[PDB]
């Protein structure tokens, strides 16, 4: 669970619980963790298998240190209804070099106000940037660490992935950066659509 | 019947007219215009490009 | 006086416009058919407002399809549950250690 | 006359003459009756409205 | 005045009805349009009113 | 056509339901064994089996009922024949396409009763869980589930 | 293994279905896309018994119910066609609209879908048929109600700020010579029994 | 010019697109046909990003967006399939019916013919969470109204001749039963606490 | 290094296109070769999972 929390902090779409598989599957997920799922239960009304059924908020974070400066990343995941699907979950991602911006401060701010007050907190604070949308969050993360998202993917799967069943996949996907020219080839193909239309 | 087939193939102006003798004159006008104005210039542009 | 003058000029404008419209289409292929339709229509009683509500076999053009009834379109009410505010933050003693054999 | 200004004035006048029992002038909402009667005086061509 | 408007309207509907009657007779239609004069001359009112 | 009878399907279904019953009975014995062990630190485990009735046999019995109705009706035995024909043709279609899971369901006692797992209270016998596979987990939960069931 | 149709084709076709028609000046991309593969479009729609007409001279496309394997039929009875049939009250407005459309086309050309009219101009026209209930509120109400119904069939944009509207060119393919002829025939038939 | 799809398949397709469903109880021979010809079906649907999910246990065919994995927008957006969020009454009825279906299959196995449920017991159940609009008559009327709406989504039959109803196996594949059951338990617990 | 049938075929198409442009005709060949080449482009871009 903790490793999955880390991977959630890092990646856009991590293979949760990858270790149980051995490297080729994931069967737990973000919302299950947010709601404290533990098993099937009776599956008709039973909330015991789901610890936090009511309006709930979840946060996770970690802090590292290079050259004495510490960077903390965070995230917030809260529901506002009995509804039990991703759409009814509200998001925040967090990215700070200021050590004073701890998960406790961020959780306090959320308690003090919803998404709007978190935006105001970002406005007020320095060394802190937070994003309800993960694209910008991981973009800033990646131009900060100077390693592509591919790196983080390899990191996650590397946590497990003891097989190395065959090298071809491991390298081509997990290891090697991607610049296959599908988009460029489409671009070329599309320039010819004009001629095709006069032909038709 | 063939006027209706012409409309079935039609793509442009032929909708103005139906499937009767009075529509025939316009059919002929369009056939001439296709053969003379349209087809050669379309071929010009197509092959040129 | 001005009131009636304007009520006159407006109707005059409308009739002149109708004149121009009918004039051009007075012979065009479709236009002549349209005039035929106009006059056949004159015979019907429009004050029978809801009985000559009668369906005609005109062509079906612009037939869109949408709202395909796929089960996925269903979502359920966001029943707000506000038992308490989310103010709790403490670290607790839930990080304390005591373990068995 | 503005239409609803007329509705109002007519409803006012209607209540005045509810004492004319045989014609059962509405009481629970004379304003609504003023509306339902302006409808009549339009439909009967006493008052074109423009 | 209330009657003069009715006269205009009656002449209007008359003219329009007739010209629907003249579906194809461009002669009369152009004859009307080319004229500078009003197409709604219900003189019994119009002229007196003028 | 009068010599045609439901005797064919009744014996077949009797044997098939006998197979299903045998499966469920031996599952009950295995449950007795499963009532002796403890699975979680505070639970013991049980296996489960429910009865499967496929659309194939549903249509089979609808056609059987309509065949019985066809015997009420008289049209020179042609509606009778058509009903019996749809029924027997569906049977032969199951035999022919036996590979498809639908035919397997229509013929297979193994299909004819589903299976699942559940977690039990050693103290009271109450239940709040039912697992169809082993998904989720932290590593080790899968091990216990697989070892026990296997 | 898989042979996924051109995803671009998928976008264009699904959009076109979403709206029943498709106009160049508004959405030229999917428009050209369908122009690029009208055969593929057709075969995609063919199972549904929906077929695409075309009007390049004005920049339009649109569906139209096929008529095969259950001959002719009153097209509208098809399950997928999603609205109730036009009714001759609507048609009465339809004729007027078509008249204005063709009249404007015959002086501004066929180079735009921007055939426009002001609502008040219609008022006399209907007034002749639907009569003169003598209250602008009632007549204009009924006029806008008709217009609404038509925009339901997609023929005309709803009123703008200037009480002016744009006729959608698809009108033309509704007010066909052939269809108008069937209509006039059935209408004279109605006249003959009304008498 | 082009050949034309099998008429039966086109029929089943069009019905399945009108109602998102096809069933042994509704078009059983079309059901057999499509089962023998699913590739044709999916091929027809895939240009539209549509595809069937199937249920041979319960004799139900049904639709489902076919879009691919890892979309740019985390959840799919489909030009045709517009989404609804039901009012609490409807959602609650659906959850009730869902656990009803589950209980029925628990006691009777999978695919066992549904027993009918009485309006007489429904109105109580609605009363469990909805209080009272003012009369039992209003309760029954709105119950039948919402049942009509539900039949509109094909999830139930019509109110039968005996004021019972039957469940449509489409329930076996709703959007997210966890949303239903969480809400249901939360509602009953909330009313138990409030009282 | 490996030149899969895909790249081999694409290079074959490049040669074909070279050949087609050289031949002068009703545009059938030049268009045909250019179109099949662009078709390989599109097929690769579409079925990028195969």
């Amino acid at each position: 669970t903790l490793v999955d929390a880390l991977m959630t902090l890092l990646l856009a779409n991590p293979r949760y619980n990858l270790a149980s598989t051995g490297g080729h599957e994931s069967d737990r997920d973000l919302i299950s963790y947010v709601r404290g799922v533990s098993g099937p239960g009776d599956g008709g009304e039973g909330q015991s298998h789901i610890a936090r059924p009511g309006k709930t908020v979840t946060g996770i974070a970690a802090t590292l240190e290079r050259e004495g400066k510490q960077v903390r990343l965070g995230a917030l995941l809260w529901f506002d209804s009995t509804s039990s699907s991703v759409t009814d979950m509200k998001r925040l991602w967090l990215f700070s070099d200021n050590p004073g911006q701890t998960l406790e401060h961020w959780l306090n701010v959320y308690h003090e106000g919803g998404t709007r007050l978190l935006r105001q907190m970002e406005k007020e604070a320095i060394g802190l940037w937070t994003y309800p949308n993960k694209k910008q969050y991981l973009a800033r993360l990646r131009d900060f660490f100077e390693v592509g998202e591919n790196a983080f993917t390899l990191l996650n799967r590397a946590a497990g992935l003891k097989q190395l069943n065959s090298i071809d996949e491991i390298f081509r996907e997990l290891v090697l950066d991607d610049h296959s020219a599908f988009d460029r080839a489409a671009e070329v193909a599309n320039s010819f659509d004009g001629l095709t239309e006069i032909h038709q | 019947k063939r006027m209706s087939e012409a409309k079935r193939v039609d793509t442009g102006a032929l909708v103005e007219a139906g499937a009767d003798l009075d529509d025939i004159p316009v059919y002929l006008q369009r056939l001439q215009e296709l053969t003379e104005e349209a087809l050669p210039e379309k071929l010009n542009r197509f092959l040129d490009y | 006086s001005q009131t009636v003058l304007q009520a006159r000029a407006r109707s005059e404008r409308d009739v002149r416009g109708f004149m121009k419209t009918g004039l051009a289409a007075e012979h065009h292929r479709v236009g002549h058919l349209l005039n035929e339709f106009l006059n056949l229509a004159l015979k019907l009683d429009w004050q029978r407002q809801m009985i000559r509500k009668q369906e005609v076999p005109l062509p079906a053009v612009g037939v869109a399809v949408t709202g395909i009834p796929a089960i996925e379109r269903l979502r359920f009410k966001e029943v707000d549950d506000e038992a308490e505010q989310t103010l709790d933050l403490s670290n607790h003693a839930a990080d304390l250690t005591q373990i068995g054999d | 006359i503005p239409l609803e200004e007329a509705i109002q004035s007519l409803s006012s006048i209607l209540i005045e003459h509810v004492s004319q029992e045989q014609y059962d002038i509405n009481q629970d909402n004379p304003f609504l009756q003023a509306s339902r009667e302006l409808r009549e005086w339009i439909k009967r061509r006493l008052i074109v409205e423009r | 005045f209330r009657r003069v408007e009715d006269s205009w309207r009656e002449a209007d509907r008359a003219l329009r009805q007739s010209i629907i009657g003249e579906q194809y007779h461009r002669g009369d239609i152009v004859e009307r349009l080319l004229n500078d004069q009003d197409a709604l001359l219900n003189t019994p009112e119009g002229r007196v009113f003028d | 056509l009068n010599r045609s009878s439901d005797d064919g399907v009744t014996q077949l279904l009797s044997h098939i339901e006998h197979e299903v019953l045998v499966i469920e009975e031996r599952l009950n014995e295995l449950n007795e064994t499963m009532f002796r062990v403890d699975f979680q630190p505070d639970r013991y485990l049980r296996l489960d089996t429910k009865k499967v009735v496929h659309e194939s046999l549903r249509t089979l019995e609808k056609a059987q009922r309509q065949l019985n109705a066809a015997r009420f009706v008289d049209d020179n035995g042609e509606s009778h024949y058509k009903a019996l024909q749809v029924l027997v043709a569906q049977l032969r279609d199951a035999s022919e396409r036996n590979r498809t899971l639908g035919a397997k369901a229509l013929l297979d006692p193994r299909f004819r009763l589903e299976f699942a797992v559940s977690v039990m209270d050693r103290q009271s016998g109450n239940v709040i869980e039912s697992r169809t596979g082993s998904q989720g987990g932290s590593g080790g939960e899968k091990e216990i589930i697989a070892s026990y069931v296997l | 293994s898989e042979t996924r149709t051109l995803q671009k084709i998928r976008e264009a076709t699904q959009e076109l279905l979403k709206y029943g028609l498709l106009e160049e000046a508004s959405k030229p991309n999917l428009y050209r896309i369908v122009l690029s593969h009208p055969e593929e479009v057709t075969r995609i729609l063919e199972p549904l018994d929906l077929d695409i007409g075309i009007d390049e001279i004005r920049g339009l496309l649109y569906v139209k119910v096929r008529l095969d394997e259950t001959p002719a039929q009153d097209e509208w009875a098809h399950p997928l066609v999603r609205r109730q049939r036009l009714n001759l009250e609507q048609s009465l407005l339809v004729a007027i609209l078509r008249q204005h459309f063709v009249a404007w086309e015959q002086e501004s050309g066929t180079g735009a879908s921007q055939a426009q009219i002001a609502i008040d101009d219609l008022l006399p026209q209907l007034q002749i048929y639907l009569g003169d209930p003598g209250s602008e509120s009632k007549e204009r109400t009924r006029l806008l109600t008709l217009l609404d119904q038509l925009k339901g069939h997609g023929l005309v944009t709803s009123p703008d700020a200037h009480e002016r509207i744009v006729i959608r060119p698809i009108i033309a393919h509704l007010a066909d010579p052939i269809n108008l002829q069937a209509l006039l025939a059935w209408l004279r038939e109605q006249i003959a029994q009304q008498t």
